[PDB]
């Protein structure tokens, strides 16, 4: 564990009990060791870790982003004469560089000079970068084992998988793809405690992939009767690229050899085991491998269902045989994959919403927590309690849908825990207004929190009041990109809609890791807006953004500081779990922050780098609610 | 130098000459996956050459893959009669044979009868049975032999 020391001195006549401390005037205090510094002619102590941005003067009751930096006025005029009085100062970034930060790609840099891209740093020739997450830096301190502390999770999704960047590419977006090894994240193990891969399918879903999981049925049924195997209907799970999740090498922490990537849909069948299990999936085992190695092992888990695939799932209602035989495949795929912690259900509409495709009905939900209960004694019947699996499904945060999910009867029904979006609340492409498509706080004026200001806390405390379901039970994160947004006005929130917006990829959502090359930094030991980008902060709901006046350009976006705000009221609640959606495109420094939000304490005095200094505040403003400002 | 026995790569067979002879285009309309899988030939093509077609005449023209010797033979089912909108179909096959000749495969587009074959194809020979070096070598340094 971490371990720190300091000593202080008296005349050999004088013994205080009390840490006794030097009295001086405040500077750019910061650590563990005593300070009684002094400041407008108030003395301040901060009991608690000091900060380069913390000041005792706010601090006299304040100072920390929990409580007071007390003190005492016990100073003299001479003692401020002696001393001389601070009253006021700001800190900057350092000159120097304390640690490395990232490393450039030769790729990214092309990208930018390609004649369709032109992408620059104010996004003036090019709203896009598509940059390779390879720029990134694996950034993970190390930490205490820290048992009582609800779970961490994140989030993995098969677009690790390809920028043929690495192979040239240079035309086409995917040539401009995104991706990442998990040796990353091997590297230093359990990083998490729980993962969870994307929602994946089943056979007759509706939406546009659907081709996709044509040909993967075709390949199925072609192999099926070689293999001397019962043929399949739809509601049977999809694997969408078992050469992806196995015929492969590169990005999955493991030796090319044996990489029969040439194997696929048609061919992959005999392999669809974890024994034999190439590839990605493969890899995690072997990671779960290492990190047992350590001890603590990670809960293993993937999910179906989601945003995009979800179209089926009022189809297969009300069809009892074919859910069945789907959750079947589900308990196959267990037998098939034991290594599985447990595996769940992304659901998304138990009333209609999202994209269209998702066709449903009003009885939608309730045939839904009806399969779901069936689903759990499949569930029940197969396992061995010694190895039992226990499931959850997210929740939209839809103040009406959410009480249409009847989450009580899913409760009753042994559905054990529920994840929280908690993100994206801003439809920035077709919202009326700008707003923090994550605040979990509630503004003021909480008279238009219904489509707006949707501070999850409000859902919170229906489930917890209103619903009376235990924390235990319920589990929220956040994602690592922002919403970007033009022509915004920051005094009335009103900005272009329809207006293309920043994303490396994907417009409208800024990419965190790229965010942190591009507009903000950290590198002189602060949290630093950077070129020109405006670094911002908002007193109302306790949001945190970005803006670039050229374009009116706005960003919302958890921080550092802000995931930090997160989970702390998370660990303060004793929430059941604390994840991170989309955990693909962080180096890591929030998921030290996270750790830090959930209390959770580093084991060693080294770092892999620095993390207090993320904290700081971003430029001060009050803004209005939508509701305020319509008012 | 010296050697070693004549042996198999196991991996995907390699080239030999295509035989060309689409109607509506050259070879380059063609695309082949060549490999191979536990003892057994896999591959999987695409010609294409279907948008092109006067599907009046043209409707489902056999499209796949067959090994053909010199008795030019059809024992084969992956023939895709190609609808009138198939733009881009894909056809895909494996084979299983002990004689590892370098069998040559016609494929790509054909009427089953009049000379009409409407598209690209080609009589593909294969190769199969490769090998590869491994470089070990006597070498002379002045008069000594090293």
């Amino acid at each position: 564990v971490n371990k720190y020391t300091y000593t202080s001195s008296k005349a050999m006549s004088d013994i205080s009990d009390v840490i006794g401390e030097p009295l001086a005037a405040w500077d750019s205090q910061v650590g563990g060791r005593v300070f009684n510094v002094i400041f407008d002619g108030k003395v301040y102590t901060n009991t608690y870790w000091v900060e380069r941005w913390q000041v005792p003067g706010i601090g006299s009751s304040d100072g920390n982003p929990h409580n007071a930096w007390k003190f005492v006025r016990a100073a003299t005029a001479d003692e401020i004469n002696k001393i001389g009085n601070p009253t006021t100062a700001d800190v900057k970034p350092t000159e120097n560089i304390p640690s490395p930060i990232l490393v450039e790609d030769k790729y990214t840099e092309e990208t930018y000079s390609r004649p369709d891209v032109n992408f620059k740093e104010d996004g003036s020739q090019g709203n896009l970068s598509y940059t390779a997450t390879r720029v990134c830096a694996p950034m993970y301190n190390h930490y205490v084992g820290d048992k009582t502390k609800p779970k961490l999770s994140a989030y993995i999704t098969d677009w690790c998988q390809y920028d043929a960047r690495l192979d040239g590419g240079g035309s086409k977006e995917e040539e401009r793809g995104r991706g990442f090894d998990l040796a990353t994240l091997m590297q230093n193990p359990a990083t998490y405690d729980r993962l969870i891969f994307s929602f994946l399918g089943i056979c007759g879903d509706i939406g546009n992939k659907s081709k996709k999981v044509q040909e993967v049925w075709d390949g199925w049924n072609a192999q099926a009767p070689s293999l001397g195997l019962p043929q399949i209907g739809k509601g049977h799970i999809v694997p969408l690229d078992p050469y992806g999740d196995l015929g492969t090498a590169r990005n999955v922490g493991l030796p090319p050899e044996s990489a029969d990537t040439s194997i696929e849909s048609g061919t992959f069948l005999p392999y669809y085991q974890q024994n034999r299990a190439a590839g990605l999936l493969g890899g995690l085992r072997e990671l779960q491998k290492k990190a047992h190695a350590m001890g603590h092992k990670l809960d293993l888990a993937f999910s179906i269902g989601g945003w995009s695939l979800s179209s089926y799932f009022s189809a297969l209602a009300e069809n009892p045989d074919e859910r069945r035989v789907f959750v079947a495949s589900v308990v196959d795929f267990f037998v098939r994959f034991p290594m599985f912690s447990c595996v769940d259900i992304d659901w998304e509409y138990p009333g209609g919403g999202g994209d269209e495709g998702n066709i449903s009905s009003d009885k939608d939900g309730e045939n839904y927590v009806l399969l779901i209960k069936e689903l759990r004694s499949a569930l029940d019947s197969r396992f061995g309690y010694s190895n039992r699996k226990e499931i959850s499904i997210a929740c939209s945060g839809v103040k009406a849908k959410l009480k249409k999910s009847n989450i009580d009867q899913l409760v009753a029904n042994g559905l054990d825990n529920i994840y929280l979006m908690s993100y994206d609340f801003f439809g920035t492409i077709w919202a009326d207004y700008i707003g923090h498509h994550t605040n979990l706080y509630s503004p003021k004026d909480p008279g238009e929190q219904e489509l707006f200001d949707l501070s999850a806390e409000a859902a919170i405390d229906y489930l917890h009041n209103e619903l009376g379901i235990p924390m235990e039970k319920i589990h929220l994160g956040y994602a690592n990109y922002g919403r970007s947004a033009v022509g915004g006005d920051l005094t009335t929130r009103q900005y272009t809609k329809n207006g293309p917006a920043l994303g490396t990829m994907e417009n409208g959502a800024p990419e965190f890791f790229d965010i942190v090359k591009n507009y903000m930094d950290a590198e002189h030991s602060l949290s630093m807006g950077k070129n020109g980008f405006v670094l911002m902060t908002d007193t109302n709901a306790d949001a945190d953004f970005l803006f670039s006046e050229a374009k009116g350009h706005f960003i919302s976006l958890d921080t550092p500081r802000t995931v930090k705000q997160k989970g702390e009221y998370a660990a303060k609640n004793k929430l059941g779990g604390v994840f991170s959606w989309s955990g693909d495109q962080d180096c890591g420094l929030l998921a030290n922050a996270a750790r830090e939000g959930l209390g959770y304490v580093a084991d060693s005095n080294q770092e892999t780098i620095d993390m207090g200094p993320l904290y700081n505040p971003g430029k001060e403003i009050y803004l209005k609610s939508i509701s305020e400002i319509k008012s | 130098l010296i050697l070693y026995p004549v042996i198999i790569n196991r991996d995907w067979p390699i080239e030999l000459d295509k035989t060309h002879q689409g109607d509506f285009g050259t070879v380059d309309d063609f695309t082949l996956n060549s490999n191979y899988t536990g003892d057994e030939l896999s591959l999987y093509l695409q010609s294409s050459s279907t948008y092109k077609y006067d599907f009046s005449k043209s409707k489902n023209i056999i499209y796949g893959i067959w090994k053909e010797d010199a008795n030019n033979n059809r024992c084969w089912l992956n023939y895709k009669l190609l609808t009138p909108e198939d733009y881009e179909p894909q056809i895909n096959a494996t084979l299983v044979m002990c004689d590892k000749g370098d069998v040559n495969i016609i494929t790509g587009f054909s009427l089953p009868n009049g000379g009409v074959d409407a598209g690209g194809k080609i009589k593909v020979t294969l190769r199969v049975g490769k090998k590869l070096r491994d470089k070990f070598q006597i070498k002379q340094f002045s008069q000594t032999q090293y």
